[PDB]
């Protein structure tokens, strides 16, 4: 029983490092993106903003 | 202080300078800066 519980515990701890990177990916991609509303018209004055 | 042989060929033909602050350090010039064509380094000559 002790060893089966230890195995059932390491199975869940080692698992979390997959959902973990799956979450960090969203966490980092969310901060790059400027809202499209604030981006669609900006890319139509490029080169001219002197 | 450029590299010689690159790693990835960037493909998006996009304006650069208009996106100034998107990255940390960048310098632009026209041509023949005469600094880029300058060899320079700092060597240590002996260990004892």
């Amino acid at each position: 029983r002790a060893i089966q519980q230890l195995a059932r515990n390491v199975q869940a701890v080692l698992d979390s490092f997959e959902r973990g990177t799956a979450d960090q990916m969203l966490r980092v991609l969310m901060e790059k993106a400027p809202p499209l509303s604030l981006l669609a018209p900006f890319t139509l004055y490029e080169g001219r903003l002197a | 202080r450029p590299a010689i042989l690159p790693s990835g060929q960037i493909l998006s033909n996009i304006e650069v300078h208009s996106h100034r602050a998107l990255f940390d350090i960048f310098k632009r010039f026209r041509s023949d800066d005469n600094n880029l064509y300058g060899a320079e380094f700092d060597a240590l000559l002996g260990t004892y």
